C-alpha cells in the first residue's frame, strides 16, 4: 500500500468499457455495475488502462449489502498479464452518478488486491459535466482537526486523460 | 440433507474468545467447519460451501460456491476477529451469495453460528425472517450466544421462517459448557435433516 | 489459585471497587473471558491513585495475553506506570512484558490463525519512550520514537490507540523546550483522535487545556483562537477561578479589544510569574491578529499607517516595526511603501473560520457573480451570426 496519489489520467478505452459493462450485466436501473479497474499505480499521476467486469449484485433496499466474487478477481488477474503484464489492481470503478456513503464498505474488501490504495474511478453512464464526465476519488484515512476522531474519507484527485499513440489515432 | 447449497455464517466477535469451549470458540469453530464441508458432500457431489463471515465493518464474502474444501479454510485464514457480526445485515448478504452458485440444481440454505448475544432489535429481524421464506431460503439457527442470560429472540425466528416447504429451518441448543463444539454438531442431525414440503 | 488473591484484594479495596471484585470471580468461573475484560476496563479507569491496580493487571497478564483483548491489555500498563513514583522500576516492568510478548507470537499467532500480538508490542514501546522523558533523557526517547514513527506512517489505517500514544511522546518532549509553537500543533492532534475508553484523564486533559492557552497566548503565528472555541476542551472547561479570566484572554483577542485585555493582565501578571517573562509575545500577539484581520476583511490589500496607528493603539515608530515583524513572521507578505505610507499586501496566513468570517467571504462572491454575469451577455449579443 502506497499513498503515492497526485492525479489520475484515463484512458479512453476505460470510459467505454465500463459504459458497456454496466448495461450487460443488466445491473442498471438504480442498481450498481462494479467492476475492477486495471492500470498501473505506485506513481503520482495513476494512469488508468483498462478495466472489467465483475459479477455484482445491488440490494436497492440497502445499497450497504452487495455481493461479491473474491475468487474470480484472482482468476482474472492473471488473464490481465497475458493482455500487458503492467496491469496489475489498482481499485474498482463506481457507475456514477456520484460518490456514496455506501462506498466505504466496498472500499475496504478492495484492499486485499491492490497495492496502492484502492482506487474509486466514477465513470459517469449518462456524460454529465464541463470536463471529462468522470470524478476521482480516493480514500485516506486521517484525522480530523475539529474534535472527533479518525475517519476514513474521500478526497478528490483531478480527472485527466493521456493516452498511447495507438489509442489516440 | 441432499440436493443442498450451504452458506455457512461464521460468527466473528470478540464473544468467540470466550473460552467456554475448548480451547476458544473461534478455534473449535476451525474444525468444525471442515466436517460440514465433508459430510453434506459425500451425501451428495452437488453439494458445494459457500463461506460469509460478519467480520468486517459489515459482513463479507470471503468464499463463493466453491467445491474445494481448502478455500473455505482459507477464508478462516484471512478473517479477523477483532470485527464484529450483526444478524440484519449477515442474512441478506447470504442470500445475495445464493443467488450465485456453482450448481443451480440445488437448493438455498443458511446454517448460521451465534456465540454472541445478538444486541439487534428483536421486531427487525421479524421481517426478514418473513422476507426468507419468499425467496424460498431457510436459515438454522445453531444457537450457543444466547444462553448467556440474554433473551431468545431466536425461538421467534424459527417459528416464521417454518412454512410448508422443502427447505425447513431447525433450531439447534447447545450446552455452553466443555463438551468440544464440533463433537456436539457431528453427534446431532446435520444429515438425517428432512424435509416438510 | 488466583481466586484467593481476588479475595484478599477484594477485601482492602474501596466500597465503589467492591462490586467490580466480584465480577472477575464470577466471570472466571463462567469461562467468560470477554465480559471480564470489561469490568476490568471500568476499574482501571478509576484506580488511578488506589495501590490494587498494579497487583491485579500482575494476576491477569499471566493467564491471558489472547484469550481476552489484546489492546486494552497493555493500555491498562501505561497508566499503571505514569502515575507511578518509582521509574526504575517501570522501566523494569516493561522490558519484561515486551520480552514474553516477542516469545509469544512464536507460538500463539499462528495457533488462532487471526490475531497478531505485534500491534502489542507497540502499545509498550511507545510507554517506555515516556519513561525516558520523565527521567529527562530526551536522546533515548527520540530513537524509539523514530521506530514507532516510520511504522505508524506505513500503515494505511491506523488504530485510535497507537497513534494517541504517538502524540503523547510528542507532546510532553517540545515543552521541555519551551517550544509554544510546536506544542500547540501536536495536542490538538491528539485530543481529536482521542480512544472511545479513556484511560487518559480528565486531569490530564484539564492541563492540556492550560497548556495550550499559555501557547497560544505566547505564540507568535498561532491564529487557532477560535478554534480552541469549536474544540470541546477549552469551551467546556470554563469552570475554575483559574479557567475564567483565561478563557477571556482568549476571547478578548478574537474581537481585538485591547483595553480589557490590559485590565486582565495588570491583574494576573503578578500572580503567575510565567506571564511576566514572555510579555513581550504576549502584548504583541493583539497588535497583530489585528493587524492580519484588517487586511483580510477588506476589498483593498492596503492600509494605511493612519488606519494603523488608530486601532492597535501605537505610535508610528511601532506601527512600521509592527509590519517588519509581522512579514518575518511569515504572517502577511508583500512590500512596504514608507513614502505613500501603505503597506501593501500580496499574501494572508489561513486563520480561523468563524460564523462571522464565513460570511464576509460569501458576499465578495456575489458581487464578483455579477461581474462575470452581465458581460457573457454583452458578448452574446455581439458577434451573433457566428458561434458556429
Amino acid at each position: 500500500m502506497s499513498l503515492q496519489h497526485e492525479k489520475v489520467t484515463i484512458a479512453p478505452l476505460v470510459l467505454l468499457s465500463a459504459l458497456d459493462h454496466y448495461e450487460r450485466t443488466q445491473t442498471k436501473e438504480n442498481k450498481r455495475c462494479v467492476g475492477v479497474i486495471l492500470g498501473d499505480a505506485n506513481s503520482s499521476t495513476i494512469r488508468v488502462t483498462n478495466s472489467f467486469a465483475l459479477p455484482f449484485e445491488e440490494d436497492e433496499k440497502n445499497s450497504d449489502v452487495w455481493f461479491l466474487d473474491h475468487n474470480y478477481i484472482e482468476n482474472m488477474n492473471e488473464m490481465c498479464k497475458k493482455i500487458n503484464a503492467k496491469e496489475k489492481l489498482i481499485g474498482w470503478y463506481h457507475s456514477g452518478p456520484k460518490l456514496r456513503a455506501s462506498d466505504l464498505k466496498i472500499n475496504e474488501l478492495f484492499k486485499k488486491y491492490t497495492q496502492n490504495n484502492p482506487l474509486l474511478l466514477i465513470v459517469d453512464v449518462k456524460q454529465q459535466g464541463v470536463g471529462l464526465p468522470t470524478d476521482a476519488y480516493v480514500a485516506i484515512e486521517q484525522v480530523k482537526d475539529d474534535g472527533t476522531s479518525t475517519e476514513k474519507t474521500f478526497l478528490h484527485l483531478p480527472c485527466t486523460i493521456e493516452a498511447e499513440e495507438a489509442e489516440e489515432i | 440433507m441432499v440436493l443442498e447449497a450451504t452458506v455457512l455464517v461464521i460468527d466473528n466477535s470478540e464473544y468467540s474468545r470466550n473460552g467456554d469451549f475448548p480451547r476458544t470458540r473461534f478455534e473449535a469453530q476451525i474444525d468444525s467447519v471442515e466436517f460440514i464441508f465433508q459430510a453434506k458432500r459425500n451425501s451428495n457431489p452437488e453439494n458445494t460451501v459457500g463461506l460469509i463471515s460478519g467480520a468486517g465493518a459489515n459482513p463479507r464474502v470471503l468464499s463463493t460456491f466453491t467445491a474445494e474444501f481448502g478455500k473455505i479454510l482459507a477464508g478462516l485464514h484471512d478473517t479477523q476477529i477483532e470485527g464484529k457480526l450483526h444478524m440484519a445485515t449477515a442474512l441478506q448478504i447470504a442470500q445475495l451469495t445464493l443467488k450465485h452458485r456453482q450448481n443451480k440444481v440445488q437448493h438455498q440454505r443458511i446454517v448460521a453460528f451465534v456465540c454472541s448475544p445478538i444486541s439487534d432489535s428483536r421486531d427487525e429481524l421479524i421481517r426478514l425472517a418473513k422476507t426468507l421464506k419468499k425467496n424460498n431460503v431457510a436459515v438454522d439457527i445453531i444457537n450457543f450466544g444466547e444462553i448467556e442470560q440474554n433473551t431468545e429472540l431466536l425461538d421467534e425466528f424459527i417459528a416464521a421462517v417454518n412454512n410448508p416447504q422443502e427447505e425447513t429451518s431447525h433450531l439447534l441448543t447447545v450446552t455452553p459448557g466443555p463438551r468440544l463444539l464440533y463433537e456436539n454438531i457431528a453427534s446431532s442431525p446435520i444429515i438425517l435433516e428432512e424435509g416438510s414440503s | 489459585e488466583i481466586d484467593t488473591i481476588l479475595s484478599t484484594l477484594r477485601m482492602e479495596a474501596d466500597p465503589s471497587l467492591h462490586p467490580l471484585f466480584e465480577q472477575f470471580e464470577k466471570f472466571y468461573e463462567e469461562k467468560l473471558w470477554f465480559q471480564l475484560s470489561e469490568s476490568l476496563t471500568k476499574f482501571f479507569d478509576d484506580a488511578k491513585s488506589t495501590p490494587l491496580r498494579l497487583r491485579l493487571y500482575d494476576n491477569f497478564v499471566s493467564k491471558f495475553y489472547d484469550k481476552i483483548n489484546q489492546l486494552s491489555v497493555v493500555k491498562y500498563l501505561l497508566a499503571s506506570l505514569k502515575d507511578s513514583k518509582d521509574f526504575d522500576e517501570s522501566l523494569k516492568y516493561l522490558d519484561d512484558l515486551k520480552a514474553q510478548f516477542q516469545e509469544l507470537d512464536s507460538k500463539k499467532q499462528r495457533n488462532n490463525g487471526s490475531k497478531d500480538h505485534g500491534d502489542g508490542i507497540l502499545l509498550i514501546d511507545s510507554e517506555i519512550a515516556r519513561t525516558y522523558l520523565l527521567k529527562n533523557d530526551l536522546v533515548k526517547a527520540r530513537d524509539l520514537l523514530d521506530d514507532l514513527e516510520k511504522t505508524l506512517d506505513k500503515k494505511d489505517s491506523i488504530p485510535l490507540r497507537i497513534t494517541n500514544s504517538f502524540y503523547s511522546t510528542n507532546s510532553q518532549y517540545f515543552k521541555f523546550k519551551n517550544d509554544f509553537n510546536s506544542f500547540y500543533y501536536t495536542s490538538l492532534l491528539y485530543l481529536s483522535t482521542l480512544e472511545p475508553s479513556t484511560s487518559i484523564t480528565l486531569a490530564e486533559r484539564q492541563q492540556l487545556a492550560y497548556d495550550l492557552s499559555i501557547s497560544a497566548l505566547l505564540g507568535d503565528k498561532i491564529y487557532n483562537f477560535g478554534e480552541l472555541l469549536h474544540h470541546p476542551i477549552m469551551e467546556t472547561i470554563v469552570n475554575d477561578s483559574n479557567y475564567d479570566w483565561l478563557f477571556q484572554l482568549l476571547n478578548a483577542l478574537t474581537v481585538g479589544d485591547f483595553d480589557k485585555f490590559d485590565s486582565l493582565i495588570k491583574v494576573q501578571i503578578s500572580k503567575i510569574p510565567i506571564l511576566a517573562q514572555h510579555e513581550s509575545f504576549l502584548r504583541q500577539k493583539i497588535c497583530l491578529m489585528t493587524l492580519i484581520e484588517t487586511v483580510f476583511v477588506k476589498n483593498i490589500r492596503m492600509l494605511s499607517f493612519e488606519d494603523i496607528s488608530k486601532a492597535t493603539h501605537l505610535p508610528k515608530d511601532n506601527v512600521e516595526h509592527l509590519v517588519m515583524r509581522a512579514i518575518s513572521l511569515g504572517l502577511l507578505k508583500g512590500s512596504i511603501d514608507q513614502v505613500n505610507e501603505l503597506v501593501t499586501i500580496s499574501w494572508v496566513q489561513p486563520r480561523i473560520i468563524s460564523g462571522d468570517q464565513i460570511t464576509k467571504m460569501k458576499d465578495r462572491l456575489v458581487e464578483w457573480n455579477d461581474q462575470v454575469e452581465k458581460l457573457g451577455k454583452k458578448m452574446e449579443a455581439r458577434g451573433q451570426s457566428i458561434w458556429v
